[PDB]
């Protein structure tokens, strides 16, 4: 008589030399953006990210990009439209 | 426009896909325990003279997600079929693999390499002898490699490329 | 897209354990999940087409998962709570 | 009727803490590596002449299942903190879970340390580092292996006996 909330969702995270395209990541209805950000900055052993240092930003179709707020629900920020995120620095 | 080969890494949880496709593409390799769900590549390198594009799909173990598997089987080229010597169970999980290969895009003649993955380590509790024997009775290839030394990595994929083209 | 993990017991004929929680996708149907929760279990040999998935509401009211649902969508969503039995 | 003893088994991923667990219960080690989310066990026994029930708790080693972790620690009476050997990063990985467990508000709570490769040739961290730190911590430390059963019971018990010391 009404779904239940969902626990997690499976994201695509895209600096650097891209031998890899993305990464699938599971991200909570808990996880904040740092909680991310240094996930898959784990998963790309970059071990010396300070993770204050990077951004995470949404796709959307039609050529269209939204960056998440640090310290922000991920999973309530992004659009839901997309699944396909990116992360990025500042020299 | 150049060559486009998909490469699909298949195995049980822990045999060191993960490790191994890191190891072709990024040259290093990390003792990091990391589950994968679903990890794309795409490289371009030249292989006996061919310049291509490697489309390689670095799958997860866990069956959690295998309910992918008949969409990337589909679209996969060649499959990597991945052991450690160390778990026996891996190297009984193999048979399964390949049937479920078979069934998706019915073909029993389909590009593949089966692997046995940590050759570095003291344990060894499955022969060569029986995996080259399997590897007869399937008539494809078998290479024992190591993702930490990096011994046959090179060899391993390359050989399912050769096989690929060899299957135009 | 979403998932959800949900706890199920076992038919528990010996000691076994409690209860193992588990990852369902949205696209898991309900043979995936059987033999997900029987491979999880010491029960190897078991048939997946032979168990059966139930939930547990609350009222010590049950919801039995037809055999090819998926769960993450049949599931009443007042309860991450399950229970696998034999249906013999 | 029976003493109930809540013990939960932390650590980081591949430390081996699944296989330990099911090791106690119907004794045998499976090599297959399944990673789990949140396992719970039950099991009575009999320890220095005193029948209980163990209530263990299998946790995640995997960051995505951490959001569980204040939940877990809350119910949980005794903690099992478990590195690899071979793992210097699982050995670090420690310090933090401790002070997550220290944030039941107490300075000190039942737990036991466990070093559970005890068996793999390639020791990265001695037992006379993970010995310092068990006495900073002033806890037991049991170097235990999933694979020979060496220490298991050891390990699950002397936990126990830190409960019953703890009151
Ligand atoms: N010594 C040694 N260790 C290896 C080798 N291959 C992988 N490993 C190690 O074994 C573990 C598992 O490797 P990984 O690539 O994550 O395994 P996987 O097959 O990808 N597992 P998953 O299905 O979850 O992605 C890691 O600790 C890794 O460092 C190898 O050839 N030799
Ligand atoms: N040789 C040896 N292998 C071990 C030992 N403990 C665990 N392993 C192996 O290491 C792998 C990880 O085991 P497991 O208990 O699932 O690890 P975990 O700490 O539960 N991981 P997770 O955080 O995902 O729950 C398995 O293949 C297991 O057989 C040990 O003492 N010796
Ligand atoms: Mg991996
Ligand atoms: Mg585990």
């Amino acid at each position: 008589m009404g779904p239940g909330a969902s626990d997690c969702r499976i994201i695509r995270v895209q600096l650097g030399e891209d031998g890899s395209v993305y990464k699938s990541i599971l991200v909570t209805s808990q996880d904040k953006a740092p909680s991310v950000i240094s996930r898959v900055l784990k998963k790309n052993n970059r071990d010396s990210a300070v993770a204050s240092e990077y951004e995470l930003v949404q796709l959307l179709p039609g050529e269209r990009e939204l960056t998440i707020p640090a310290s922000a629900n991920v999973f309530y920020a992004m659009d839901g439209a997309s699944h396909d995120f990116l992360l990025r620095q500042r020299r | 426009s150049m060559t486009e080969y998909k490469l699909v890494v298949v195995g049980a949880v822990g045999v060191g896909k993960s490790a191994l496709t890191i190891q072709l593409i990024q040259n290093h390799f990390v003792d990091e325990y990391d589950p994968t769900i679903e990890d794309s590549y795409r490289k371009q390198v030249v292989i006996d003279g061919e310049t291509c594009l490697l489309d390689i799909l670095d799958t997860a173990g866990q069956e959690e997600y295998s309910a992918m598997r008949d969409q990337y089987m589909r679209t996969g080229e060649g499959f990597l079929c991945v052991f450690a010597i160390n778990n026996t169970k891996s190297f009984e999980d193999i048979h399964h693999y390949r049937e479920q290969i078979k069934r998706v895009k019915d073909s029993e003649d389909v590009p593949m390499v089966l692997v046995g993955n940590k050759c570095d380590l003291p344990s060894r509790t499955v022969d060569t002898k029986q995996a080259q024997d399997l590897a007869r009775s399937y008539g494809i290839p078998f290479i024992e490699t190591s993702a930490k030394t990096r011994q046959g990595v090179d060899d391993a994929f390359y050989t399912l490329v050769r096989e690929i083209r060899k299957h135009k």
